[PDB]
RNA sequence: AUACCUUUCUCGGCCUUUUGGCUCAGAUCAUGUGUAGUAU
RNA sequence: CAUACUUAUCCU
């Protein structure tokens, strides 16, 4: 209903996640985006260099012994199954076939 | 507990889509097999397992087999709920007067077409 | 009929349409050891020094030196395994250069020195791996 | 069927906790049985009404031999079958299955299933004829099931061919690996 | 003694709330004598 | 007077 405010000698109780670690900060350098690295491109060019190689470069274009069996191709009509993705917690792959998997 | 849950869940719209998307087995799918065995059964010169007589010698026998082994859940029982207790009550009962047991069971097999709620 | 192989929804595809692109992204293209900001590396291949060093000599003697073929002589050092060559390639270097404190450096750390073994892998076995002029 | 505050109604599956379930599992079984076989095979692979053949044995030769499926054992889901093809007989079903599923790159090898629990020698080779003859019987016994009963799953079978470039026939039966 | 306004009484009526949140409905659910004290 | 309840009291 109300969750608790969490306003701010000192104690010397000293935790153990306390002590130092980490004690210098990585900066990004030449070569990591660097703020001063990063206005001398166009970023605009590589964004538009990247997305047109990915979607042309994803699109790739510039009798016998069976005769008195009673059921003849019963197999084909059966569905191939895709990579999909259902937002359905129960009604999707990963837990169809999970619950095929566990449940005997 | 999560799991069978989610075994239900999906299990209850198994019999749902069962009882909507209609019989899987085709009609012509159902009489082909049907007529299979029909003339399996046939071939075989069979003939079928007749109801339970009323003086059939093997009745009592085959009902001890099956107290026995109704029993046998029970010769290392510790503690039992009170379905178990009914069951041992009434595996004694059928034991103490096997032929008002065997009526019951036959009344029950001659009659008996709805059953009480099976736990999972 | 249709079986317990039922469809509840459509695709992405029917969803979407046909110019949205529609990703299905259930595994990770690279592994965690490969940073997502590659670390900008001193590339360990083999480090030598940041300026010409200090020799009694010059560098426009030594250009001198060149320039008449009578005071120029080229010498191959080979011996066995161990048998002293550079160790005795390294005293030449001890006697013409200034390079004192490296000596300290190196009766300090434990170690003779090496000059013509600079890899520091060929450093670490001892052994000269390929020749150096 | 109820759990604690779920419920429904059973009216599609075989509830196995009955008493005779194993009664209904196994006669429903037998029907799958004959339409694995046929009432010709089944009726031979059983022997006659009255003289009926033991487990795995046939009347005669001429009786054993006339048809492909050779073994044939059902432990009440699980089904072993024993064929002995002819290359005639190998080849043609082997066709039948490629002009079924046709793959020219040759993609019919990636997700065959063979176990690596036996030595490399020892298992079922990448042959073509081989892979193919085990994917083309597999194929052609479970056209043999009406899918609304039951079909095969590749991932929960198991072919073996032992052929000229194949020495050991493989199976598991019931947990013993068999080589 | 009647018409007006106006004032009084009697019926008709009303919202949050007091909701201990969660999990494996949290779990299980039921196999005594004998005395005495009491309720009956 | 007969059903029940019980109590680190008492046995089986
Ligand atoms: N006793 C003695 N040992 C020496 C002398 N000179 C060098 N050494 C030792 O011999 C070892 C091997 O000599 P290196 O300097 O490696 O010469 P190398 O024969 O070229 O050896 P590689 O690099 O393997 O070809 C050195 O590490 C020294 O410890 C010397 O005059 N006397």
């Amino acid at each position: 209903w109300a969750p608790a405010i969490g306003g701010e000698k000192p104690s010397v109780q000293q935790s153990a996640k306390n002590l130092p670690g980490h004690t210098k900060l990585k900066f990004r350098q030449t070569g990591q985006a660097a703020e001063e690295e990063l206005r001398a491109k166009d970023l605009r060019a590589e964004l538009e260099a990247k997305e047109r190689k990915h979607f042309g470069k994803q699109s790739g274009t510039d009798r016998r012994w069976d005769d008195d069996v009673v059921f003849k191709n019963q197999a084909r009509g059966e569905p191939k199954q895709q990579k999909r993705f259902v937002n359905d917690t129960i009604r999707n792959d990963f837990h169809r076939r999970f619950l095929q998997r566990y449940i005997r | 507990g999560r799991l069978t849950r989610l075994y239900l869940k999906a299990e209850q719209e198994r019999q749902h889509n069962y009882l909507k998307d209609g019989p899987y087995v085709t009609p012509e799918e159902a009489v082909a097999i049907y007529t299979t065995t029909v003339h399996w059964l046939e071939s075989r010169k069979y003939s079928c397992i007749p109801f339970p007589p009323l003086n059939y010698k093997h009745d009592t026998k085959l009902l001890i087999l099956a107290l026995e082994r109704l029993k046998e859940q029970y010769v290392v029982a510790v503690r039992l709920n009170s379905s178990q207790r009914e069951e041992l009550g009434l595996v004694e009962q059928a034991y103490d007067n096997p032929h008002e047991a065997l009526q019951r069971i036959k009344r029950h097999l001659l009659t008996q077409r709805s059953f009480k709620e099976v736990a999972i | 009929v249709l079986h317990e192989d039922k469809k509840y929804y459509p695709s992405a595809e029917e969803i979407y349409g046909a110019e949205v692109e529609t990703l299905v992204m259930e595994e990770d293209a690279q592994p965690l050891e490969v940073p997502i900001v590659a670390p900008v590396k001193v590339k360990k291949f083999e480090t030598l020094e940041a300026e010409p060093l200090r020799t009694h000599y010059s560098n426009e003697f030594l250009a001198t030196l060149m320039a008449n073929p009578e005071l120029v002589r080229n010498v191959a050092v080979v011996g066995h395994l161990h048998h002293g060559k550079t160790t005795i390639m390294d005293m030449f270097v001890e006697q013409t250069h200034e390079l004192r404190k490296m000596t300290a450096a190196q009766q300090a750390a434990g170690k003779q020195l090496r000059f013509t073994d600079t890899r520091l892998d060929e450093q670490a076995r001892a052994m000269s791996i390929k020749m150096m002029p | 069927i109820a759990y604690k505050d779920m419920s429904h109604t059973n009216s599609y599956g075989l509830i196995r906790g009955l008493q005779f379930a194993s009664f209904i599992i196994q006669y429903y079984g037998l029907i799958l049985d004959l339409l694995l076989l046929g009432l010709t095979r089944a009726t031979e692979i059983a022997g006659p009404p009255q003289c009926p053949n033991e487990f795995l044995t046939y009347r005669d030769v001429k009786t054993e031999t006339r048809h492909p499926i050779r073994l044939y054992s059902r432990y009440l889901n699980k089904v072993h079958i024993m064929f002995r093809f002819s290359a005639e007989e190998a080849k043609d079903l082997i066709q039948r299955y490629l002009t079924e599923h046709p793959d020219p790159n040759n993609e019919n090898i990636v997700g065959y299933n063979n176990k690596k629990c036996w030595p490399r020698d020892a298992r079922m080779r990448l042959m073509k004829h081989d892979v193919n003859l085990g994917r083309a019987v597999f194929w052609d016994m479970k056209n043999r099931l009406p899918r609304s009963l039951t079909t095969f799953e590749w991932d929960n079978s198991f072919v073996s061919v032992y052929s000229r470039d194949n020495p050991n026939l493989l199976f598991s039966m019931l947990g013993f690996e068999v080589r």
